[PDB]
RNA sequence: UUGAACAGAGAGCAUUUCCGGCAGCAGAGAUUUCAGCUGU
């Protein structure tokens, strides 16, 4: 009779020499590990409690802010910690926010500074040293705009004349600028649009609609030849410079704050608007909104694109930010502080990992965009575990234990009430909409992503 | 756990040698298990090049038997199906992994580089171009590997050009040891051969000259003496000027006999034109090197050189007709060093003497050489 | 088990695999170790009796406070634990609430009671030396340590005669008598 | 961007390349800030990919001084030209990290194709292979790091003092 | 990827008794992908598994195969495992109830009379040797060698590596039956009072106590796929309960008289049960049927085990009797004790071994290895089974040459991911799906607002009444079964329009009635 | 902004241009592998 037992043997199972591990067999019978959805269940709920316990987004505020409460921001799209600041007073700084501290400040100008964005200035007699100056442009309502440069400590190849290089001046304020991101251009907005380049002391086009003004612009990341600006007669209209022109207007009802466009998708951009949410458009058919991103409770005075195109920020006049994703159209995080006030200004750091707001106070603050999230590079183990916990929270994102979990934040007292009363008033209204729908003949149902349009110019077939 | 994937990267091809018919699952098995041994020791800690060899070993005798196998199951050579490529790729990938582990055992370079060249048509002169770069930029000192890369780029695929730009690249990292500075004057003295020769094979069917070796033997000179007067005396110069003519005097017998060993193995290269090659470094040793090689001492190396200048159209055998063309050269080359010399004068005659005699009917003829050279 | 660290610790707080609350601090192994009790069950077997006691001192108090049946069986109940040796004083109700304890009915088992009569000089020793035979109370010896000795009966706690231990402290004093046998 | 690393050491030049770049904007982070402090963790941002060594004690002397008065030396040169790519001189320099912001600028005087940046940055990588030194190595120099600073140090002394033995 | 071993692998899903939506259909072409590849992969690991299972087999058809004796088994396998194949002689303390630790590496020993030892019986180290002089009746270790619970006179105490009482538990009154579910952290209790109780060991917290109602718990096993609870009562009635639901979840009639023994298969599939009817009877336990009716046994089997490759340890008092395959659907596998003139499709047993003195007490497989511990009158012996255990464990589930470190961290890891008690169901498979309520295709609020619309107009259309229908049988009409559902004496709107629907009913049914 | 020749990188993308078929033969290195001509 042949026979056969199991020979474990110990040479395969511990190790000879002690400086090594020991081995791990593995056996993928179902019958070996057979709680396979409870068990990551339980992990994906210990995920949405790491998570709730992990979120500390705020890293900190930058410098001592500034005098009088920050009303514009840029970042400059080629560094990755440099950011431009403008105050109420006039003054601007520019900040390094590796060191959280000022390259510079300028009194830069005597009202407030209503707009400032960064160039890489091509002249045509100069040539541009961006290694070791950057440069800052930067329109106020005492009917200037006026272009500085910094000197800046990130190469150390050389070794200035720092401040105002050029003044460009109008007959009337402005309101809102933006660079060109190339050829030498911006466009400022105020009591109308003007089209300049850094050579020429005077605007190149003028392109404006109407005898409306404007409020806020801003130009298109790819496809840079595009404009688009916002007027103060709710009013969003779209720039072409090729043809030198208007291109189409929509109104909506109440007016818009902002506009980013998308950087990944070059027709699409968002708007940042007065009743409070936020209207993602299509560029080629303005005729509806692609999305709407409702959460907020007061007036939304700034929003931003992620660099990877995939979620936006949004910082509102309640006091509080908020973050989306995409194609949700709710908000997928807030923000804030018993210090900060009436968020006037958000960018989303070129890293796509930090959120730079600023507030009336004076602050600008730093926040994580995931707050659980830790910037220290990561060995293969912690990574895996982390990406394994992320798609576990997001294969189980719906069962009622842990959506009441991942759902849950802290809101203020005046933005939970506020919160509950639009519920409680939206309630009401849908209530008599189905009665009055129920009694007459033909009620249109209209679209929530059209429902906030009044018109449109150059009608769609 | 990275033994656990490195293990299952290794199961399609065995799925491929158990559907073609030559391997059996259970000793599949037996190749698996002695396997998971071997990553185990691998990508665990207390690791050594001895486990990845013994790997690379292992993995070499289940290619061999795999093909002895082949040959005589499937009666083909080559299933050309993944079972065939893969365990070479294996092999390939242990080296890869063990030398971005321990790059410091030029054992186990050289042996991935030997079975790299060795896998013949299979791999690419541009993925051992690869290994190369990396090995050459961990070691820019040691000298063998910049020899065995332009030994292989030129003894092989015949790129004078990247031979040329490895030399020199090799000669500017480490311009100290006199061995890459011979192997430099032996390439350029190999390419102007082989020109040479292709000329006169073109001759035979149907200007750029050793003076490339000839400036490479200058700055070879100079580089050198230079390397070791800063080599010796090391940290300052605190030595008086009698340490100073002493360390002086060394380095010039220290580059002198490397020039000696220079001729030694430049008479060898009789294609192109050999007096001419050997002449100009004469002339480049008879000149002054600061420190009176002939007006003082190394006097012996100056009676060195006037034999080697007597003897270089002597260079020749026993049918010495160049003898009774031109021993009257040396007659009056010994007679220019005994009006001057007092001991070397006896020596160089002597040693004229006894050279001719032990080199050169035909004892007749030689009854007449030593005639002469009585 | 392992010294959780902070995220451990804080998603897994009631996690103790030594006290759970059913144990109740653990206070029967507290007092069995005071009064080193042999047998496991000894606590509870005296938690009874003390939930008795309190149980009717409870419903006897939820009586009304003049009425002769109230107050003679709350006297009653008083004299005969005072005489027992559980209460150590007769005088307030609130003793049959506060006072009546399952350590009360232990330092009355006969270790304790020796212990104290300084007849030894741990209460280790002392139930060694029960368990070993010295210890009489009255004519009869007593054998094991749980023995509950009230207060007229523990003036009769001695040692047997011809104990080796009565025998030592005779010949300490040297009043050993070898003629009734120590 | 900060693709590769010039660390200077008294057994030779190493040149590292980064894998992974650490975070600009939370650099002052309590995490990114002791990442530099855990070997396991820095390993995933520094790799080993040259290392010339020097001919002895009297070019490390001639280094040493180069190194320390801001001058490219020779041995650099070589380095420096086997390791870099031939990158542009207009558009997209490739980035060199060293620690001495007026070594900088006689590095591009001889590669006009290599921006050189020794920011908070480029410090703390630069500190970071300092605090591992031997263990980033993997075995490949002769002689210990800490003897050839012993010997180094007193060289550098005595001839920045003429120490004269006479 | 094909893999002729894929189906051990698979999953299954959830089916009706495609889309036009472009995102969603790509969205779902994509996950089925995913899972072919996922069972693909996954089963490509058998080549991976390094041991193999342990055989015997005749070679000859002189040579059966239940005659083979253990002292031959000894002298034909190897030092390590006869060594294994331990016997200790505890002679003066009652039978002793074995129990194996979840990897087989420790050993705990209950004698009836009051002998408990924790030991390593591979090596020579008992670590905990303690006589409660009070007669216990079981014990069980709780997620490691470092914690056991013994059932003693009437109260289960916990005692920690060493020996120490870490608790006396005041519930759990009379226990004669204790089993830990590990991936849940909970100490199962039953016995002599009807019922049965769930304390979570890591929290300390009686989770449930549940009435069993059926008098004292004769057998009790765990399923190891879904951790719910086989209790055999004294009707030969098995309940499969949980700690959620306060009535069990089935109730089988298994066998006559009383239930001696349950066990239940690891892959959650089979169970048998041994009654005092002298019954074996094995069950498919996922689809309720009966599989196998070993009737008229020469003895009632005092004990079942099934081993991690599925053999079938049946135990009749002195003897122990193991088949293989005897856990399949076909006829063929039903566990005989002779083959009637050499029938091949009868299931003799695959080894037996008398006991010859003494009366078996329980029986149970060393986990990982080819031995059956029987626990006896006289102590401990192991039989070198050599079928009978998983050859390639996993060692990240449970690790039999786990180290100090590995055992502090597998517990601190363990007690992290512990399910709770109210996952427990009849199927594991059932906490990710929505309900069997809440319907099964999403409402996308147009057809909510129809379901409101009707719901207003519920009346005048008499979508809440049963339809007039006059063919119907008029006793069994739908309208008079409302009305007789009712309560007769109360008058709503509803049941007026039924009465009304109903006389028209009536009517059109007396004018067909005329014109027929 | 384009064009030109030059110097290259291995860091991308095709496709039927050949090879990973067989001998005869000489050559190469330490009895195994390596390197080209005339046809299948």
């Amino acid at each position: 009779m042949k026979i056969k037992t199991i020979k474990r043997s110990a040479d395969d199972y511990v190790p000879v020499k002690s400086t090594q591990e020991s081995q791990m067999p593995r056996n993928l019978n179902p019958e070996l590990h057979p709680f396979e959805r409870a068990r990551e269940y339980t992990k994906a709920l210990n995920a949405t409690k790491l998570e709730r316990m992990f979120a500390k987004p705020f890293v900190g505020q930058l410098g001592y802010g500034h005098r009088d409460g920050v009303y514009a921001i840029a970042k400059n799209y080629g560094s990755l910690n440099k950011l431009a600041t403008g105050s109420a007073d006039g003054v601007i700084k520019y900040w390094n926010m590796s060191t959280r501290e000022e390259f510079v400040s300028f009194k830069a100008h005597y009202g407030l500074v209503t707009g400032l964005c960064v160039t890489q200035p091509r002249f045509h007699d100069k040539k541009p040293d961006l290694k070791s100056q950057n440069f800052m442009l930067s329109c106020s309502d005492d009917k200037t705009v006026k272009l500085w440069s910094i000197n800046v400590d990130d190469y150390s190849n050389k070794n200035n004349e720092e401040g105002l290089i050029r003044t460009f001046d109008g007959e009337s304020a402005f309101q809102g600028i933006d660079s060109h991101r190339e050829n030498s251009t911006f466009a400022t907005g105020g009591a109308k649009i003007h089209l300049w380049d850094v050579n020429r002391l005077k605007p190149v086009s003028d392109l404006s609609w109407g005898a409306d003004n404007i409020t806020s612009l801003k130009f298109n990341q790819n496809e840079t030849d595009i404009l688009a600006s916002t007027g103060s007669d709710n009013s969003i209209v779209l720039y072409d410079l090729r043809t030198n022109s208007p291109t189409q207007k929509i109104v909506q009802t109440m007016r818009t704050n902002a506009i980013c466009w998308n950087p990944m998708e070059a027709f699409n951009f968002v708007t940042a608007n007065e009743d409070h949410n936020a209207y993602y458009y299509d560029m080629r058919n303005l005729s509806r909104s692609l999305n709407v991103f409702k959460d907020h409770v007061s007036a939304v005075m700034d929003v931003d694109f992620s660099p990877t195109g995939d979620e936006i920020v949004t910082g509102s006049y309640d006091k509080s930010i908020r973050i989306y994703k995409t194609n949700h159209g709710h908000s997928r995080e807030i923000y804030h502080t018993k210090r900060m006030q009436h968020v006037f200004q958000v960018k989303y750091s070129m890293d796509s990992k930090y959120i730079i707001s600023g507030s009336d106070d004076g602050n600008v603050r730093l926040w994580r965009s995931k707050a659980w999230e830790r910037s220290n590079v990561k060995t293969t183990r912690e990574k895996n575990k982390l990406e394994y916990d992320e798609k576990l929270k997001e294969r189980f994102r719906h069962m009622p234990e842990i959506k009441r979990i991942s759902r849950h934040r802290h809101v203020p007292q005046v933005i939970k009430k506020a919160q509950e009363i639009k519920n409680i008033e939206l309630s009401s209204i849908k209530r008599r909409e189905a009665n009055e729908r129920r009694t007459r003949k033909d009620m249109p149902y209209i679209s929530e992503r059209k429902k906030q349009i009044v018109g449109t110019v150059h009608k769609y077939e | 756990s990275k033994t656990r994937y490195y293990l299952e990267q290794c199961i399609p091809e065995m799925d491929d040698l158990v559907e073609k018919g030559l391997f059996t699952k259970n000793e599949v098995s037996l190749i698996m298990k002695k396997r998971t041994d071997f990553e185990h020791r691998l990508n665990s800690r207390g690791s050594s090049i001895n486990d990845y060899i013994k790997y690379i070993n292992y993995e070499s005798n289940v290619n061999k038997l795999r093909a002895k196998r082949c040959k005589r199951i499937l009666q083909v050579k080559k299933t050309n199906s993944l079972s065939d490529w893969s365990i070479q790729q294996r092999i390939g990938f242990i080296y890869q992994r063990g030398t971005n582990k321990f790059p410091q055992d030029l054992k186990f370079w050289a042996m991935y580089l030997n079975y790299m060249k060795a896998r013949g048509n299979q791999t690419s002169y541009k993925k051992i171009h690869n290994i190369y770069n990396q090995l050459l930029k961990l070691h820019p000192t040691n000298v063998d590997i910049w020899i065995s890369c332009a030994k292989y780029e030129y003894e092989v695929h015949a790129n004078f050009k990247s031979c040329r730009n490895i030399f020199q690249n090799g000669l500017r990292f480490n311009p100290d040891v006199p061995k890459l500075w011979y192997e430099y004057v032996k390439f350029e003295l190999n390419f102007i051969t082989k020109l040479i020769n292709r000329r006169k094979v073109m001759g035979l069917i149907n200007a750029l000259r050793g003076d490339i070796a000839l400036t490479i033997f200058d700055v070879c000179m100079k580089t050198l003496g230079k390397h070791y007067i800063n080599k010796h005396k090391g940290y300052y110069a605190i030595s008086d000027s009698k340490m100073n003519i002493e360390l002086n005097k060394e380095t010039l017998n220290y580059l002198f006999s490397e020039s000696l060993r220079y001729i030694k193995l430049f008479d060898e290269f009789l294609d192109l034109e050999r007096d001419y090659l050997i002449n100009h470094v004469l002339q480049f040793w008879k000149n002054d090197m600061y420190d009176l090689s002939l007006r003082k001492d190394l006097p012996e190396l100056y009676l060195k050189t006037v034999m080697i200048d007597i003897t270089l159209n002597i260079r020749y055998m026993p049918v010495e007709k160049l003898d009774i063309d031109q021993l009257q050269l040396s007659v009056k080359k010994y007679f220019a060093y005994i009006s001057k010399l007092d001991s070397a004068s006896v020596k160089s005659l002597k040693n004229e003497y006894r050279s001719y005699l032990q080199d050169n009917a035909e004892d007749d003829p030689r009854y007449k050489i030593l005639d002469l050279i009585i | 088990v392992r010294k959780l660290k902070h995220h451990e610790q804080k998603l897994l707080k009631k996690v103790d695999f030594l006290e759970w609350k059913q144990d109740q601090g653990h206070r029967d192994t507290q007092v069995m170790r005071t009064y080193h009790i042999q047998n496991r069950e000894d606590y509870h077997k005296y938690n009874r009796i003390c939930g008795d006691i309190r149980r009717l001192a409870n419903k006897l108090s939820l009586l009304p406070p003049t009425d002769p049946f109230r107050r003679k069986h709350e006297q009653l109940l008083l004299d005969k634990l005072y005489a027992m040796g559980v209460l150590t004083t007769k005088s307030k109700i609130s003793d049959l609430e506060n006072k009546v304890t399952v350590s009360a009915i232990c330092r009355r088992r006969l270790p304790v009671i020796m212990h104290r009569l300084k007849m030894a000089e741990t209460i280790q020793d002392a139930v060694k030396f029960i368990e070993q035979g010295h210890v009489r109370v009255g004519p009869n010896l007593i054998n094991d340590p749980a023995y509950l000795v009230t207060r007229n009966m523990e003036d009769y706690v001695t040692w047997v005669d011809n104990s080796k231990i009565k025998k030592t402290l005779l010949r300490y004093r040297n009043q050993i008598d070898d003629f009734d046998f120590s | 961007p900060i693709e590769y690393l010039l660390f200077e050491e008294p057994t030779g030049y190493a040149v590292f390349k980064v894998k992974l770049q650490q975070d600009d904007i939370g650099s002052r982070l309590k995490e990114v800030q002791e990442q530099i402090n855990d070997f396991g963790a820095f390993t995933k941002l520094i790799e080993l990919v040259s290392f010339a060594p020097f001919k002895g004690a009297a070019e490390a002397l001639e280094n040493a001084n180069d190194i320390s008065e801001g001058l490219v030396s020779e041995s650099l040169k070589a380095i420096l030209d086997l390791n870099l790519p031939k990158a542009s001189s207009k558009k997209k320099n490739i980035t060199l990290a060293i620690s001495d912001k007026n070594l900088g600028p006689s590095i591009k005087e001889e590669f006009p194709y290599v921006d050189c940046i020794s920011n908070e940055l480029a410090q703390d990588l630069i500190r970071g292979v300092r605090l591992h030194g031997e263990k980033l190595f993997k075995g490949l120099q002769s002689g210990d790091l800490e003897r050839a600073q012993l010997g180094l140090g007193h060289a550098y002394s005595r001839a920045k003092v003429k120490f004269s033995v006479q | 990827k094909e893999r002729e071993n894929q189906n051990k692998f698979e999953r299954s899903t959830y089916t009706n008794n495609q889309t036009k939506d472009k995102k969603l259909r790509a969205g779902l072409k994509k996950i089925d992908e995913q899972y072919k590849k996922a069972v693909s992969s996954a089963a490509a690991t058998d080549y991976l598994l390094p041991e193999s299972n342990g055989y015997l087999e005749p070679e000859n058809e002189l040579e059966k195969t239940f005659k083979v004796q253990q002292s031959e088994i000894k002298s034909s396998v190897d030092v390590s495992t006869a060594n294994k194949a331990l016997d200790l002689s505890l002679k003066e303390f009652g039978p002793y109830h074995i129990k194996y630790a979840k990897n087989g590496t420790h050993l705990l020993i209950t004698g009836r009379k009051g002998h408990v030892a924790s030991m390593d019986w591979r090596k020579g180290q008992l670590r905990a040797e303690l006589f409660l002089n009070e007669t216990c009746h079981s014990a069980t270790y709780l997620q490691n060698e470092q914690y056991f619970a013994v059932a003693q006179k009437k109260y289960t105490f916990i005692y920690d590596h060493e020996g120490t009482e870490l608790h006396r538990l005041k519930q759990h009154i009379e226990a004669r039956h204790l089993d830990f579910l590990p991936y849940h952290y909970l100490l199962v209790t039953a016995g002599e009072t009807g019922w049965l109780k769930y304390h979570d060991v890591s929290t300390g917290q009686l989770v449930s106590e549940l009435r069993t109602k059926a008098g004292p718990t004769m057998a009790m096993a765990q399923n190891p796929w879904n951790a719910v609870m086989h209790l055999g009562h004294s009707n030969g009635t098995v309940s499969l309960w949980s700690p959620s639901m306060p009535e069990p979840l089935v109730k089988l009639l298994s066998a006559r008289g009383p239930v001696n023994s349950i066990a239940i298969d690891r892959s959650g599939y089979y169970m048998a049960t041994t009654g005092a009817d002298r019954s074996m009877k094995i069950w498919d336990i996922r689809n309720f049927k009966q599989l196998h009716s070993v009737e008229s046994l020469p003895t009632p089997g005092t004990n079942v085990s099934i081993s991690d490759t599925g053999l079938l340890a049946l135990s009749r008092g002195p003897h122990v009797t193991l088949w293989k395959d005897a856990l399949k659907l076909s006829g063929d596998s039903k566990p005989c004790f002779g083959s009637m003139g050499g029938n091949p499709h009868r299931n003799t047993p695959y080894m037996s071994h008398l006991f010859a003195g003494n009366k078996v007490e329980n029986l149970g497989f060393v986990p990982f290895e080819d031995l059956l511990g029987v626990g006896h009158q006289t102590g401990i012996t192991n039989l070198i089974v050599p079928g009978a255990g998983e050859a390639n464990y996993d060692a990240l589930e449970l690790n039999p040459f786990e180290t100090k470190k590995q055992r502090q961290e597998q517990e601190v890891r363990t007690l992290l991911n512990k399910l709770p008690a109210d996952t427990i169901t009849l199927d594991p498979n059932s906490i990710g799906s929505v309900d069997k309520r809440s319907s099964t295709i999403r409402l996308n609020a147009k057809d909510l607002a129809q379901t409101t619309m009707d719901a207003n107009n519920k009346a005048k259309t008499n979508s809440d009444i049963p339809d007039v229908k006059p063919d119907v049988k008029g006793k069994n009409s739908g309208l008079r079964s409302f009305l007789r559902k009712k309560t007769q004496n109360v008058i709503d709107e509803r049941k007026l329009r039924v009465q009304k629907q109903l006389d028209k009913e009536k009517n059109i049914r007396k004018r067909n009635h005329q014109i027929k």
